[PDB]
């Protein structure tokens, strides 16, 4: 009596006609049925345009193989809603809120629409604040912003998953917070891998996984980030909790938006992305913010097409990123965990106006020493350390000691070594690296700096090696 | 003098690589945009 | 001898049992037709992707559905479509016959044999667009799928359930790599163990028919057609067949994967499937994007490649290993379809023309070639002898600028330069000559163990071959230990080292001198 | 038309046909000149969407069956010396031997201007 | 085409003619203008198919 019916099916794009006074609002969730027993399913459609004459153009979220013209379409009356609450922790969901490991779980939770507005201008924080994670290299050279966005540039085999579990542990144990993982365009193999690693390290109970996979139409890959962000917004606003949101390849969110724009017949912009690229990126990144004492800090994996940082997608993404963490393989091969490249990583709040003067001075001193060491590394490698000067030899030893003390015994390694993870206060890190740069540890052997906490751990590891002071 | 001149030449070649890469990426983006313009122009001419 | 009376009896039983119940059919009418696309008014109950039958046994697929007509892709013999013909509704989506009867056959992208060797005994049918295994149906990729190529098996290992992209310009050896990967499974097949046997599927999209004939001949000469199917959509076939061939090849090999079997599927030039789908979508007047692609082409390829999975033990433990092939142009890996398939797969093998001309064959760029599965897809022996290989090759590549100033280099620098040259000579391999894993372990042990520093770099190849030959004739027990234990113990290392010493004192270089230290 | 004459000489008479074709590409280009007038959306570089399909329908008839030989030899124009243009890039897949001529070798006075690093044979 | 016709009339009488077409690119641009104003589907650089 008040339901619609399919009129056109063109791949993922489905046009539905409704009665004269029952046109669904934009972004509504519609339900159609594919009854062909082999491909029998319930299609979820999202209203994208009002075409006129009671026709609406919707983007399908499942493949439309087997849909018939004239099939009844039910209007739900609301946008795509995901289950929210403490019970979404430890489970895997998709972009629509269906539990993947336990089908049917979460259906009787509170459900929140994935299309929400960022906090009002009255409620935004006018003062930036540093997020103290407890890691030496991060707290010193790449200070994270609380309620900000951190780019992650780690490939395969540099401990990106290990750093992810580490950040989950730190946000859950140092802030009493939560983690939400949005796999935007997640490889199903790597999705299952991450699931079983988070279940093995016993950090899954502190995480909610939302997977919009690669074998899915562009709609779910475009909306999975909003689903996970809605779960995170419930954890922040309603539970009163600090949240850490890991968006894996935000570039796949941009690319899915571009594909959805192409399917809807919209004329492409420059390069080829959607005409509304910056508006969508803003609509997503502006909800990740600090509000009323609580915050959502986001770590996002970024892909740069053709290594072109001026490409519209990374150029639009970097307008919102507050820090950058580059995981290096030359640092992972040295046995330095986390394998954060101290010279390729960077932060925007590494400023005397934010971190202070002593923090900034120690950080710049460490960076200068490390850059000089990297300059000398080629002469050391090709021609030998023996040819160097004596001031250069001193600097090389001091820089090796600093570069090794940047490593830390992570809380994500406790399952493999049993040693509890360290949480070095930022003051202690500043003091330790000041004393390193001065030279107070130029006699201690190198192996006494690998994977330790603050200064007392250093002194004890040294004394256990027959070296004091 | 050869060491100094060769360090200078290496820095000059690195800055030239940087400038040439910027230009190559600029013209790559321009070529993609022009191709899309032609394709959508034909498709609009047919509609 | 010919069974002619049997031929009587066959059609006899057929006609004596023929029946066609006059059931109510839903028909439509062709309104327009051109370039392989036909629009059909009517057919209210037709569904998306449904097969339709035109007059004359012609087939089509209902892609576009709207209130006016139905835009369908003709699957061949399109010059027989006319305005006014009637189109019948089938009631089925695209299905393909599946079974063991497809081993050794060359088939259409519909399950019809095009080799001429008679009809194919089909176990059952399988829909082309069945969903991929769930995220909770899979299992970590842990078993190695040996390609028999030293460069791949050592630097970019492939597991059973992984999708590895073979990407390269053209005439760089992609088909050769995949055919060697297929040929290497012959010994796995002869073992009779369903946990070791790998069934192969080779999908040839857009290839000249003589190229498919040559591929099948290469597979036959190596005895690889006992377990290989060839799904061929030749260059003359419609865009529909070229678009459907990978899905036909992947519908097969899932009947095997879900039976608890292990399959390897090669998609030769997925780029050509992309161009066929783009032709189809531009003829159906769908909105084009970058390079005129329909906008759901990333979906086209990811939906296909996400079905190559490693199932759980609760689902049988089967696996499907995907080897897609992409032809770049002028080494433009930043193009649209290369970007898509690089983003989808688990690792990439970048074959290059410059390396091919330098005599480095297979022309794999070990610097940029990656495998995100990694050492998890290697036996312990290969995992430990090949760990000392990547760093050595990187150091060689960063030192090869000083190849002419070894006098001015540190002793360690010159040692690294020479070891890297020997290692680059070690990873070369003839075509159609894959090596079992224990022989690759012995070769890389020669390389990384320092046992090639005494051999002139222009002899390394020969030396390696000859040594393996010796070990295939005299000391088979070493290879048997490495094959059965998957590891190189210290006793086996000592035995191998002394065998190498004896062979070295028996080896004759080409420069005349001895290769003894 | 010429291919039908050659196919008659191969299938009916059956004796050692030679088929030369000058700038066969012109087939592709003529198909591209009328693709928009026939009402087809243009492909990447302004070519018809049915580029590879028509090139395959034509190029698969130029072949030697078992016992019946046709030694074919075609000239392929490469537009603007760009070997990445879709027409030569699609032609590349139908050939057993390719002699690829360069303008860089033409400018040096070397004739025939064969690029030895690009040419190939099976 | 006018110049070519005037020249062909002489050519077909046994005479030798030399015709210069100064900037045929201007002819191509004029033809592209004519074809775009008749709303014919453009090609590369908006040039007509012919
Ligand atoms: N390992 C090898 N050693 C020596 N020659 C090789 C090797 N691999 C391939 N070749 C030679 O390269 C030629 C072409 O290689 P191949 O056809 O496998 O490349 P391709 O990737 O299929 O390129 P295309 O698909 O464009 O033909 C063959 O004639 C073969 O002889
Ligand atoms: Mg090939």
């Amino acid at each position: 009596d008040t339901s619609g019916r399919v009129v056109r099916v063109t791949g993922p794009v489905v046009d539905v006609e409704f009665p004269r006074g029952s046109i669904p609002e934009l972004f509504n969730a519609l339900h159609a049925e594919i009854t062909f027993e082999s491909l029998a399913k319930t299609l979820t459609l999202e209203v994208a345009q009002h075409l006129g004459d009671n026709l609406v153009r919707t983007i399908s979220l499942q493949p439309t193989d087997g849909l018939v013209r004239g099939v009844e379409v039910i209007d739900t009356g609301r946008s795509i809603s995901v289950p929210v609450g403490e019970g979404v922790k430890g489970h895997v969901f998709n972009a629509l809120g269906d539990c993947l490991d336990e089908p049917g779980y979460g259906e009787k939770f509170e459900h929140w629409s994935i299309h929400r507005k960022p906090p009002a201008f009255e409620e935004l924080e006018p003062r930036t604040e540093m997020l103290e994670t407890g890691l030496k290299v991060v707290d010193l050279l790449t200070p994270y912003v609380r309620g900000g966005k951190i780019a992650l540039f780690g490939g395969a085999g540099v401990g990106k998953t290990v750093l992810i579990q580490e950040m989950i542990n730190r946000i859950a144990r140092n802030f009493g917070g939560t983690s939400v993982f949005a796999g935007v365009g997640e490889r199903t193999r790597e999705g299952n891998d991450l699931w079983v690693e988070l279940a093995e390290a016993n950090v899954l109970k502190d995480t909610a996984l939302v997977f919009g996979q690669m074998d899915e139409p562009p709609g779910t890959r475009m909306r999975v980030a909003l689903s996970a962000l809605t779960m995170a917004e419930w954890f922040r606003d309603e539970q009163g909790q600090d949240v850490l949101l890991f968006i894996d390849n935000i570039f796949r969110f941009t690319q899915a938006g571009s594909e959805v724009s192409t399917l809807l017949g919209r004329m492409p912009s420059a390069v080829g992305y959607q005409p509304t690229l910056a508006d969508e990126m803003g609509e997503l990144q502006e909800r990740i913010t600090s509000t009323r004492g609580r915050s959502i800090t986001s770590m996002q994996a970024v892909y740069v097409p053709a290594d072109d940082y001026t490409d519209p997608a990374p150029a639009t993404t970097f307008a919102h990123l507050d820090a950058t963490t580059e995981l290096s393989r030359a640092v992972f091969s040295k046995g330095i965990f986390p394998a954060v490249d101290p010279l390729a990583s960077s932060s925007t709040i590494l400023d005397p106006s934010v971190v202070g003067d002593e923090h900034y001075r120690v950080a710049q001193e460490v960076i200068r020493i490390l850059q000089r060491y990297k300059d000398l590394q080629d002469i050391i490698a090709i021609l030998g350390i023996d040819e160097l000067s004596e001031e250069d030899k001193q600097l090389v030893n001091r820089a090796r000691r600093i570069e090794r003390f940047l490593s830390q015994n992570m809380m994500a390694a406790e399952q493999f070594t049993g040693q509890p993870g360290s949480t070095v206060p930022v003051k202690e890190t500043i003091e330790a690296f000041d004393r390193l740069c001065k030279g107070d540890f130029d006699h201690v052997p190198e192996q006494a700096f690998f994977l330790i906490g603050g200064l007392d751990d250093l002194a004890k590891k040294a004394e256990s090696l027959g070296a004091k002071l | 003098s050869r060491q100094r001149a060769m360090k200078s030449a290496t820095d000059n070649a690195d800055d030239l690589i940087k400038a040439l890469t910027l230009m190559a990426n600029r013209e790559r983006q321009a070529q993609i945009t022009q191709e899309i313009s032609e394709i959508v122009g034909g498709a609009n001419a047919l509609a | 001898t010919i069974p002619a009376d049997d031929i009587q009896s066959a059609i006899e039983e057929y006609v004596s049992s023929f029946t066609a119940d006059t059931s109510r059919e839903e028909v439509g009418t062709v309104v327009d037709a051109g370039d392989g696309i036909a629009h059909v008014e009517g057919l209210p109950s037709v569904m998306t992707q449904e097969l339709l039958e035109f007059p004359g046994g012609i087939l089509g697929v209902a892609l576009n559905l709207d209130e006016h007509s139905v835009g369908a892709v003709i699957l061949g013999d399109f010059e027989n479509i006319e305005e006014g013909q009637q189109v019948k509704r089938t009631g089925e989506v695209l299905s393909v016959p599946v079974g063991d009867g497809f081993l050794g056959r060359v088939v259409n992208p519909l399950g019809q044999p095009i080799d001429g060797r008679g009809d194919v005994d089909s176990d059952t049918r399988r829909a082309l667009e069945l969903q991929a295994p769930s995220v909770v149906h899979r299992q970590g990729v842990k078993e190695p799928l040996q390609t028999g190529i030293k460069a791949i098996d050592a630097m970019t290992p492939i597991g059973r359930g992984q999708r590895q992209l073979i990407i390269g310009d053209r005439k760089t050896g992609k088909t050769a790599v995949c055919v060697d990967t297929i040929l290497n499974q012959r010994q796995n097949w002869e073992s009779g163990d369903p946990k070791k046997q790998v069934r192969c599927v080779y999908v040839a999209i857009g290839q000249k028919g003589t190229t498919i004939a040559a591929v099948r001949r290469t597979l036959e000469e190596g005895g690889a057609m006992d377990y290989t199917t060839i799904v061929a959509a030749a260059a003359s076939e419609s865009a529909g067949f070229k678009w459907l061939a990978p899905y036909t090849g992947s519908a097969i090999a899932q009947h095997w994967m879900y039976e608890g079997k292990h399959v390897l599927i090669i998609f030769d030039d997925l780029t050509k499937q992309a161009e066929a789908y783009r032709a189809i979508s531009l003829l159906l007047r769908r909105p084009p994007g970058r390079e005129a692609y329909p906008g759901d082409v990333f979906y086209l390829h990811s939906r296909l490649l996400e079905r190559c999975a490693k199932l759980s033990d609760d689902l049988g433990g089967g696996s499907l290993t995907g080897l897609p092939i992409i032809e770049t142009k002028a080494n433009d890996i930043s193009a649209y379809i290369p970007t898509n398939v690089i983003s989808i797969t688990d690792g990439q093998c970048f074959l290059e023309t410059d390396l091919f001309n330098q005599g480095v064959r297979p022309a794999i760029n070990v610097g940029v070639s990656v495998s995100r599965v990694g050492g998890a897809a290697q036996i312990k022996a290969m995992k430990e002898v090949a760990g000392s290989l990547r760093l050595d090759l990187s150091q060689y590549r960063e030192l090869e600028a000083f190849a002419a100033f070894a006098s001015d280099l540190d002793a360690a620098s010159k040692a690294q330069l020479e070891r890297g040259a020997r290692l680059v000579e070690l990873l070369k391999q003839p075509q159609s000559q894959p090596m079992p894993v224990e022989e690759q372990v012995v070769s890389i042990f020669l390389g990384t163990g320092g046992h090639l520093d005494s051999v002139p770099v222009e002899d390394v190849r020969r030396f390696e071959t000859e040594l393996l030959d010796h070990m295939r004739a005299s000391e088979e027990e070493i290879l048997t230990e490495i094959r059965d234990s998957q590891k190189l113990t210290e006793e086996a290392a000592d035995k191998l080292t002394e065998v190498i010493k004896n062979f070295k004192k028996g080896f004759a270089a080409t420069g005349g001198g001895s290769v003894v230290p």
